[PDB]
């Protein structure tokens, strides 16, 4: 009883844990309560509990400071029990630790300890180590002497000493600069399909041992560089506490024939000797390519070595391989048989969202200015890793460095902490970065969850509806669907005019689902028939089935019909090597997998009509130009951000703008804003758009789709009856 | 208790301040 | 196993193999399993290398050897039968052999049945559904999903129970039990590796599954059963039977289920060839795969090969217009020698289906091919009113559903046109049922409402050549 599985926290704080409101009630203790939490090894932490909507009931949820004084790791169990008993502190001694205290000087109560204590009501116990965050460093504390006794809540009216040399870390403890997974920013989903494949075979080894189940034995990771793909496999091995071992290919390949085999052996050997252990080998398509890709003896003897080396971790027990690679199809088939690398996560490039997590957690000890945007920065940062984002930091830091500081302190090692902490990295450090670095996987696709909501969409009401019909109904009520003997349809296909939303449709519609969108446009269509590379189809729906849920969105589905000619062409027929493969796909994917097919079109007339037979785009949706009532909802929906003037005729707009596409009233909007922002910053040198910005932004803005356009479409659309 | 309550009200402030 | 073997240098990888029989021999009675044979023995034409040909002649001498080791028998594992030196399959070595393949619905079933058999299952749990909606998947798959399914179960459990030690008590194991929710969740997770591959098995498709056509089921009956049920009545005639017969007509008139249907009475394995593989084939100039396709044909034996959407490359080569060239192609000349070649007593039956018969290269129609010809017209009144019924066995219908009434109206409806009809109304129903939650039949108004979307996908453009191509036959 009162033993609660020890696991992440969304809340940073020190003294902070989490837990789900039926283990309150079996602690018999309300939301603020202080509790006693009581690890490994005769060692215990006290914190306060509140509550969210994410922690499970089994687990209670803490951060790295928490888990490192009660010496547990993630997976471990712990007992919790309240303590109404506990009272304000008088005296405490509070001391850096040497590790953090390197290169840095002066007064660090002032810096680091007051304003961490001060009004912060903490509760401490003597041995608790924290860490306090600022001036650019981490430096993290140990208390050591305490009057009251086992704890204490530190109140602001209570006696802080700190005197004395850094205390040299003992060995019961870790640094909390280590890296663990606090450090890894987008890519989460990935992270936490490890951490259930990993943290249990090498943190609890007796559960594999007593229960009749198969550990994984390797996982196999790709996606550009810069990603995080190391960060991913020794943070594992941090947190879990598996001896990391580190191998790359170009190492192994630079040795001479019978070195790279025996490095090779040497490391599962070591890996088995200090298991549990996690072997981490790098570009494996370098160590291991394609044996038929390749001529020589040497290198497919290596691949053979690998190979069978991976089979014997049936006998090497608690070691499992991760490996890494740039993409997943270029290493030996043979890697990823059964057994051996039968794991493998898509790590890829993290989206906006993942791309701000990632800038906050390298800027975790800088002081940032007011003016200082870390979201703008991420929206800006296309194309953009993780690599390039902790650069951008690093670099803003040293700018405030360089224009402040330097003119404060010598040319030396050591600085005051009280002049780091003064520092404050501003906007314009940031932008000055952005201006020095470039995005080194700028081409390669990257699949985000998108923002867009059904409320970013102007008219097409009931096109709105009959997508949550196609696409939630199927596993929202599926009693419904099994009891009628009904089969979902796999995917639907809109066509019309170009810019009326139908890549507002397939976003809106991924965004209530919380799925994945994935981009899909003819030129990738285009260049696989013509560089006969059509297994990339196959990379196309796989990717779909990995990235569940998720919607699939196939733009430019005539980019296949218009490449056999579109107009003229031959006299057969649009059958072809890359939509055959498409098909063939899209016959083999399960609406079990969560994963739900959308096409567009700007020419309907000349789709293969196999991608419109049962089992495929069977569905139909015209999406026309908008009409009078759906241009005023997009002109009015494209200024919810800005404050509008009451002269501001918006229905006129739309009557005057009748041959005009969404794309086009929403280009007189955004205009209309520009304008009145250029005369807002002269005002300076306004508080709302005036009816002159939208009449002086009409004399720019045009229609994108001609009358003779239009009767092509509704022509067609008449035709379907 | 009281003591327990106002360190709560305390971490509340600093979380929600960092987060919001 | 390959890998363990070639992984070593010049002189000891040959030592190796030479050991591992040494030893069978001396223990004997004994069984050598080499595991990826195609790693160490590939076709010794395909490469270049002085330790691959010397590796092949290594292994080829040792099962010679076999002669004189007496009581030991060699087995070994490829993924393919042509993905090695075809020495090795010389009368003597390697001379018999077995295909494995891809279980089908039953075999999943008893594979999961077997890797559950220590695991404790809800009452909720049907294996039967798993078995049906995991398409693709090998025993290697299905155990991973039991693996996966069990560790759901298990976190949910070991979480509470709080059992850090070595041993688990037996209690804690007995009390943890996998419920439906934890397959689900693992099929989710899990990916079949054998989804590509071609999947050959009896099909589900029964006689009552097809509306009208009695004399079409009659007929494939004739065809397909006779020659087998009845062999000495057809030598006691001089009968000689039919290797297979082509479909024509409108499209969506059952082509495929006819195909199936018999396959299935018969208990015939059915191998589906469609258009898009006919021309993958013939855009890549990949023709050979026509030959692997027959010899699966007579490995699978009885079975029913069916190769729809005959004139796929005849479309394709735009088959109105076409270019410089007739209707011969690399495809199909290697079916045409493949059908040659092939014995009528392997009791393998070829049936074909085209929408254009008229653009049909004639040599695949001459006797000794499909020299039977088969027209199957838009279903009938009475057909049309079988079909609606047979569509809607799976759902619940009102009683003031008129099936009959809707026939009279689809008079140039298909069957795939009268199922859209069914699963329009089923829709329909189904949308009603879940907005009284925020009914439980189909009812007259969802059928009538299909109707005003449902529209026949052949015109008399179409019929009028169907007729006349049957006229012009008799
Ligand atoms: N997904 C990520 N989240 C957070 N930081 C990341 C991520 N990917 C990379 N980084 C950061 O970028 C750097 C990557 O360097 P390194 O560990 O050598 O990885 P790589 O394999 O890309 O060379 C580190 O400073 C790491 O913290
Ligand atoms: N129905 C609509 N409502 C609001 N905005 C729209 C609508 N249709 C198009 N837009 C605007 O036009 C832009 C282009 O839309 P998109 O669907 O990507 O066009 P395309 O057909 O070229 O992909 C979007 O950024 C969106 O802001
Ligand atoms: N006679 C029939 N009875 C019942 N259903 C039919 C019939 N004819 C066609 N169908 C329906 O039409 C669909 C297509 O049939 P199929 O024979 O596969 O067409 P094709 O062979 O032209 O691809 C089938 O799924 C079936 O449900």
């Amino acid at each position: 009883p009162n033993r609660l599985i020890v696991d992440e926290a969304i809340n940073e704080d020190n003294s902070v844990v989490s837990l789900s409101q039926p283990k309150m009630d079996e602690l018999q203790l309300f939301r603020g309560d202080t509790v006693l939490l009581k690890g490994k090894k005769r060692r215990e932490a006290v914190c306060i509990v509140l509550s969210d909507d994410t922690c499970s009931d089994e687990k209670i949820r803490m951060n790295r400071v928490v888990r490192n004084n009660l010496r547990v790791r993630l997976g471990d169990v712990i007992s919790i029990q309240p303590c109404p008993d506990v009272k304000y502190g008088k005296r405490i001694h509070v001391l850096p630790i040497d590790d953090t205290v390197e290169g840095i000087t002066g007064n660090l109560f002032e810096v680091y300890l007051k304003p961490y204590f001060l009004e912060a009501y903490r509760p401490i116990r003597k041995g608790d180590i924290f860490l306090v965050r600022g001036g650019m460093r981490a430096v993290e504390f140990k208390v050591v002497e305490t009057d009251p006794s086992p704890y204490c809540i530190v109140a602001p009216d209570t006696v802080i000493h700190c005197e004395g040399e850094p205390i040299k870390r003992e060995d019961e403890e870790e640094s909390l600069n280590e890296v663990g997974y606090d450090d890894i920013g987008g890519c989460r989903k990935q992270l936490a399909q490890i951490k259930e494949m990993v943290e249990l075979p090498l943190r609890h080894p007796a559960l594999f041992k007593a229960i009749g189940v198969k550990p994984p034995r390797g996982i196999l990771l790709y996606g550009p560089p810069g990603t995080g793909k190391t960060l991913i496999a020794r943070a594992v091995a941090n947190e879990t506490g598996a001896f990391f071992f580190l191998i790359n290919g170009p190492e192994i390949m630079s040795k001479l024939a019978g070195e790279s085999e025996s490095n090779l052996r040497k490391a599962f050997e070591e890996a088995e000797k200090n298991a549990p252990a996690i072997i981490f080998i790098d570009e494996l398509d370098a160590i291991a390519p394609k044996r038929e890709k390749t001529h020589g003896e040497v290198e497919r003897r290596i691949v053979s070595q690998l190979l069978t080396l991976m089979d014997g971790l049936k006998q090497r027990a608690h070691v499992i391989v991760m490996a890494a690679t740039n993409r997943p199809n270029s290493i030996d088939p043979a890697l990823r048989r059964f057994g051996r690398f039968d794991r493998e996560v898509d790590i890829g490039i993290p989206d906006a969202t993942g791309r701000l997590e990632i800038l906050q957690i390298h800027t975790k000890n800088m002081k940032l200015a007011d003016d200082v945007d870390l979201e703008q920065v991420a929206n800006e940062t296309h194309g953009h890793v993780g690599a390039d984002l902790a650069a951008l930091c690093s670099e803003a830091a040293l700018q405030a460095i360089r224009k402040k500081m330097d003119l404060i302190d010598l040319e030396d090692e050591t600085i005051d902490a009280e002049v780091m902490n003064s520092l404050a990295v501003t906007m314009d450090d940031f932008r000055w970065a952005l201006s020095q670095s470039n995005p080194s996987a700028l081409r390669e696709t990257v699949v985000e969850v998108p923002q867009v909501t059904w409320e970013d969409i102007g008219g097409l009401e009931d096109v709105k509806r009959e997508l949550q019909e196609l696409v939630q109904y199927p596993v929202e009520h599926p009693d419904k669907f099994l009891k009628f003997g009904m089969t979902p349809s796999k995917g639907v296909l809109f066509y019309g005019p170009p810019g009326c939303g139908k890549t507002l449709l397939a976003k809106a519609i991924a965004n209530e689902c919380q799925a994945n969108f994935i981009s899909i446009k003819g030129p990738e269509l285009l260049t696989m028939w013509f560089g006969e590379s059509e297994a990339n189809v196959r990379e196309i729906f796989d990717k779909a089935r990995q990235a569940a849920p998720c919607v699939l969105f196939f733009d430019e589905l005539d980019s296949i019909a218009k490449a056999r000619g579109g107009n003229i062409g031959d006299g057969g027929g649009a059958a072809d090597r890359v939509i055959n493969q498409i098909l063939t796909e899209m016959d083999g994917m399960s609406t079990k997998k969560n994963v739900f097919i959308i096409g567009a079109t700007n020419r309907p007339d000349i789709i293969d009509p196999a991608i419109l037979r049962p089992g495929r785009l069977d569905q139909l949706i015209y999406i026309p130009l908008p009409d009078e009532k759906s241009r005023v909802a997009i002109l009015k929906a494209n200024l919810r951000k800005s404050p509008v003037a009451k002269d501001v005729d918006l229905e006129f707009l739309a009557k005057m703008t009748n041959g005009f596409s969404g794309a086009d009233l929403t280009e007189i909007c955004q205009r209309a804003c520009k304008l009145a922002i250029r005369e807002s910053i002269e005002s300076e040198i306004v508080p709302e758009i005036r009816r002159d910005h939208f009449e002086e932004a009409m004399r720019f803005a045009r229609r994108s789709v001609s009358d003779n356009d239009i009767r092509k479409y509704e022509m067609f659309a008449q035709t379907l009856q | 208790t009281n003591e327990a309550q106002m360190a709560a009200a305390a971490a509340l402030a600093r979380l929600e301040q960092k987060q919001s």
